[PDB]
């Protein structure tokens, strides 16, 4: 019986590393490419 | 995990020193009031209980060093928190093997309405896995939780 | 040995607590006194 405010400050921080994960993922899109 | 540094203790104990103006180790409504007082402060007797009252968490009549600590931590008093705390393990952990997997973050995630790879879910979850055992164990989502 | 500054912390330290107890008080007042 999470309240929704404290379910969306779970959520922002989960976001929030989601974002600097993301942009760390496609970080290694210069290496995805192996064509040559 | 979190934990006071000494400079900090260093400082709370200056501070209960600071309350406790005859270094006895014990802090009473006489040198509560008189630490107001030399404040400018000037509070009503019934307050100064009050005040102690409402700090006093063991009850003991007096303010501890640890009563202290706390009081001047902002802690809150609602330990019931830790009921809502667990019921965030209880909706996270939707298997109920004590345990968070990748499976049941992936779960999390796609209950937002976005849809991503399970590499990116493989390298959060690796990221947050400190003790590198595949899992996210009670202590790794607490710093999970805590992250900022 | 700890500056005047320090001490003057603690109205601040103080204060800040005061204001909790003092809205507790507060709290009675409304118990005595309701009107709507
Ligand atoms: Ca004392
Ligand atoms: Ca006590
Ligand atoms: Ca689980
Ligand atoms: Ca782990």
């Amino acid at each position: 019986a999470l309240s929704k405010d404290k379910e969306e400050e779970i959520r922002k921080i989960l976001r929030n590393n989601l974002q600097k994960t993301r942009q760390r993922l496609r970080s290694y899109n210069r290496h995805t490419l192996v064509a040559d | 995990a979190d934990q006071l540094t000494e400079e900090q203790i260093a400082e709370f104990k200056e501070a209960f020193s600071l309350f406790d103006k005859d270094g006895d180790g014990t802090i009473t409504t006489k040198e509560l009031g008189t630490v107001m007082r030399s404040l400018g402060q000037n509070p009503t007797e019934a307050e100064l209980q009050d005040m102690i009252n409402e700090v006093d968490a063991d009850g003991n009549g007096t303010i501890d060093f640890p009563e202290f600590l706390t009081m001047m931590a902002r802690k809150m008093k609602d330990t019931d928190s830790e009921e809502e705390i667990r019921e965030a393990f209880r909706v996270f952990d939707k298997d109920g093997n004590g345990y968070i997997s990748a499976a049941e973050l992936r779960h999390v995630m796609t209950n937002l309405g976005e849809k991503l790879t399970d590499e990116e879910v493989d390298e959060m979850i690796r990221e947050a896995d400190i003790d590198g055992d595949g899992q996210v164990n009670y202590e790794e989502f607490v710093q999970m939780m805590t992250a900022k």
